[PDB]
RNA sequence: UGUAACGGGGCUAAACCAUGCACCGAAGCUGCGGCAGCGACGCUUAUGCGUUGUUGGGUAGGGGAGCGUUCUGUAAGCCUGCGAAGGUGUGCUGUGAGGCAUGCUGGAGGUAUCAGAAGUGCGAAUGCUGACAUAAGUAACGAUAAAGCGGGUGAAAAGCCC
RNA sequence: CCCGGCGAGGGGAGUGAAAAAGAACCUGAAACCGUGUACGUACAAGCAGUGGGAGCACGCUUAGGCGUGUGACUGCGUACC
């Protein structure tokens, strides 16, 4: 805290309380007993229990029919509105869209769509199957599944 | 014409036709409860108890509400031991109606 | 020569219940002119008893 | 509100000895 | 009616112009008038000018007839108050608070 | 239900008369102390006045076993320097025959603003003869 | 993520101002003053819940003492009297009989003179 | 300092000794109602118990279980200008910290449930900052070189001008 | 527009959804200081409360009490850290 380190007033004699210096704890405009500092929250988690909680949240959608599967998933072109139609006729306005190949024209159709999310099943985490309502699997994305999850 | 009876560890005088509050009872709300335990009976004419509880005296009741009485609020404080301690209390209670006093 | 604790204001009311003003309620007419003034004082125009006192 | 900047100085009457 | 009549800020503390109020509590304007012109006070010409107000108000915002109004509530409040730094022996200071208030008078006719 | 508790509006307090003569102080003042508090009622309250009026005649009369009428001695300060002065019971009975009574009553009731509200029923007269006929005064043998 | 303590420590304050209500002076305005004299008021609650049971205890005692006598026998003798004439009437029904029912108080004593002799 | 070596009144039994029968007397014991811990058994088996016995004063301290506040996700969901937060009363509710509904002011934000992280709870430290009391309408108004009157101006003159 | 000292301050009028939003300006808590109403208090001794409790003033159904406020009198009771 800037400031000096010299005593506000001298240690006897005065009728008031003991002090040392201007920048203590208890005194206004300056303190704070402990501080924060920048820290990193980030812990440590074993590939195998990574593996294992993704294995069990997986099974578990299947279970509760969240987990649909159907053949290659594409739009002809770049264009929100087909996708939000294609999406329409299926029931679907949650869903996350798990694709083996990553391709733009898919990428760019759901960038607008804030309740439609497109991934690639090497980019797949715990949080975004959790919280998607629907996930939608392409035939060659869950086929690299299996051989990552092993 | 007033009776004397015992009902929850402490006596009770009721007169005809009035509400009595005493300790909650194992009886629902719309049944008539039965205290033949009469400690004493008073009319124009004085009737004891030469025996406890006379010979056949009995009081007919008819309960009302079994509800909870008011908040108690108990304080134990010990001075410069640095122990406090609060707890509350409500007593549970039921009225009941004397309906009928016999002889 | 300094107290021991504050006095309250139960105390401070008291002591100045002898404090209260005591209105003059005794103003008298002038016998000409009909002007209220202090009793043994000349009005405010300058009348005493009737008679013109001051001429000013 | 404001420390007195100056404290005045006392003396000891009484030795108390 | 209400009509009332305050007068805020004045230089004269609560305490001592709470003296004058009492005076003339519950009294008729024409007594309450002539009670504040002789009494010896600096708090009398505060009141009485806020007085004086409170009828004229009466008289031009509400109804006439101003023989028959008396003052059915005077209370005086205190105000902010100034502090000011006053020098002592051996080099103290000492704070002087110059203590305001605020007069407030009203008048009805019932 | 509630415990009955007298209202001191409807209390009925008779009035009796004492005599005196030939009676132990104490004997008859622990007495007077418990007609005056109401405790011979039944619907005595610690905190009302249900007591009664009780007339004391023949108060210079008043008897006291052993050497008491010599031995016995009332203290009182005046609250001055040295202001204590103190009177045998002789000196009491010529100078006020009545008070020893009174102190007697005084020390046997309770103290505090229902005390002294009981003790004033208590009327000590020196004489066989007093002056409130018109309350009917029946005779108590006590 | 820093906490302000405003709301919740006048939540508290008020709490204990409002259980202080009707105290005189600073003791009914002041917290750190009403916070004692609340805390005081809680002990004596607890206390005098047992002192009132001996409390009333003793009025119905002086009460029926009065009575007994009144009818011309000691307190002590009538209770006597009763337990050996197996009679259960407690004291608060007792202090009540009296008051207002003399004639059952009157049979109550004869019932007792009765066992005693 | 004042009786002042029964707590007092007062007592010749209302003192002392011996015997006896009564009564008063605690938060002790019993009766009635309610809560919680621990060990068993008949049976429920993540929990009630038709039950059973017992325990529940407590500082230093150890163990267990919870309330509330700010922020993150759930949450572009939900409540909200026919009224959010905050403020101020009232009425219910839980063994507790608390919670719920609502009158008036307020004027646009708040946040269920379940998890996550803390600048997470103040009555004291001759604590720090601001505000406001007390003494108190009291002391004081700063050289004991000294003022008085007339007129003027002014809403007002012992203090200004003549 | 009016009171006032061609003041300060205020009461009307008008602006505005709102002027107890008037620049001393969002919300406006507490200490502290006041006016009004109900009850209590000038023969009574002490941590100012607690238990019991008459009377009085307000409301409620019933006509007896229930609530709210006050609280004479009385038992016990020497703050916190």
């Amino acid at each position: 805290v800037t400031g000096s380190g010299k005593k506000p007033w001298r240690q006897k004699g005065t009728g008031r309380a003991r002090s040392g210096s201007i920048k203590s704890p208890i005194w206004r405009s300056g303190g704070v007993t402990f501080a924060a500092r920048p820290q990193d929250h980030s812990q440590k988690v074993n590939k195998k229990m990574y593996r294992g909680a993704l294995k069990s949240i997986l099974s578990e959608l299947v279970r509760q029919d969240r987990l649909i599967v159907v053949e290659k998933f594409s739009v002809e072109a770049p264009k929100t509105k087909l996708l939000a139609q294609k999406l329409k006729d299926m029931a679907l306005e949650d869903v996350l869209i798990i694709t083996g190949e990553l391709d733009e024209n898919l990428f760019l159709a759901a960038r607008n769509l804030h309740k439609v999310d497109v991934r690639d099943a090497t980019g797949i985490d715990p949080v975004s199957l959790i919280a998607f309502d629907k996930v939608v699997m392409t035939a060659d994305a869950v086929k690299q599944v299996e051989e990552m999850l092993a | 014409m007033y009776a004397v009876f015992q009902s929850g560890g402490k006596q009770h005088r009721v007169s005809e036709g009035q509400t009595v509050r005493l300790e909650k009872l194992d009886i629902a709300t719309g049944e008539t409860v039965e205290f033949a335990e009469v400690l004493m009976i008073a009319n124009g004419e004085e009737v004891k108890i030469g025996v406890p509880f006379v010979d056949g005296g009995v009081i007919k009741a008819e309960v009302v509400a079994h509800g909870r009485g008011e908040k108690v609020k108990i304080v134990k404080f010990r001075r410069r031991k640095h122990y406090r301690k609060q707890q509350g209390h409500r007593q549970w209670f039921t009225d009941v109606k004397i309906t009928g006093i016999s002889a | 020569a300094v107290q021991q604790n504050k006095p309250t204001r139960s105390k401070r009311g008291m002591r100045r219940s002898h404090d209260a003003l005591t209105a003059v309620t005794s103003l008298s007419v002038d016998k000409t002119s009909g002007e209220k003034h202090l009793r043994h004082h000349i009005t405010a125009d300058g009348y005493y008893r009737g008679r013109k006192v001051i001429a000013k | 509100n404001n420390r007195p900047v100056y404290i005045p100085r006392p003396r000891p009457p009484h030795p108390r000895l | 009616m209400e009509t009332i009549a305050k007068h805020r800020h004045a230089r004269s503390s609560a305490q001592k112009v709470r003296l004058v109020a009492d005076l003339i509590r519950g009294k008729k304007v024409s007594q309450a008038l002539d009670i504040l012109t002789y009494t010896n006070k600096k708090a009398a010409v505060l009141v009485k000018k806020v007085l004086e107000s409170a009828i004229a108000n009466a008289e031009h915002n509400d109804g006439a007839d101003i023989d028959d109004l008396k003052v059915t509530k005077i209370f005086v409040d205190e105000g902010p108050s100034m502090k000011r730094i006053m020098p002592r022996a051996k080099g103290r200071a000492d704070r002087i608070l110059k203590r305001t208030s605020h007069i407030t008078v009203v008048v009805s006719d019932r | 239900m509630k415990t009955f508790t007298a209202k001191p509006e409807t209390v009925k307090r008779d009035w009796y008369v004492v005599d005196a003569t030939g009676k132990t102080l104490g004997r008859l003042a622990t007495e007077l102390a418990r007609r005056l508090r109401g405790k011979h009622k039944a619907e005595y309250t610690p905190h009302v006045d249900t007591g009664d009026y009780i007339i004391v005649l023949n108060a210079d009369k008043v008897a006291v076993t052993g050497n008491k009428r010599t031995d016995k001695v009332y203290y009182h300060h005046t609250g001055h320097i040295g202001g204590i002065k103190q009177a045998t019971f002789e000196e009491m009975i010529a100078r006020r025959p009545e008070r020893v009574i009174e102190i007697a009553v005084k020390g046997m009731l309770p103290k505090g603003p229902l005390g002294r509200a009981m003790f004033r029923k208590l009327k000590v007269y020196a004489g066989n003869e007093h002056n409130h006929a018109a309350q009917q005064p029946q005779v108590l043998d006590i | 993520a820093r906490v302000k303590r405003g709301v919740i420590a006048r939540a508290r304050h008020k709490k204990i101002l409002k259980q202080a209500k009707g105290y005189y002076g600073a003791r009914s305005r002041v917290y750190r003053v009403a916070f004692q004299a609340v805390i005081k008021a809680g002990q004596y609650a607890y206390r005098d819940r047992r002192q009132r049971k001996r409390q009333f205890r003793q009025l119905w005692i002086a009460r029926i003492n009065a009575a007994a006598r009144q009818n011309g026998i000691s307190y002590s003798k009538f209770i006597n009297g009763l337990k050996k004439a197996s009679v259960e009437i407690d004291r608060k029904i007792l202090a009540d009989i009296a008051v207002f029912d003399k004639v059952a108080f009157t049979a109550l004593v004869e019932k007792a003179k009765a066992a005693l002799a």
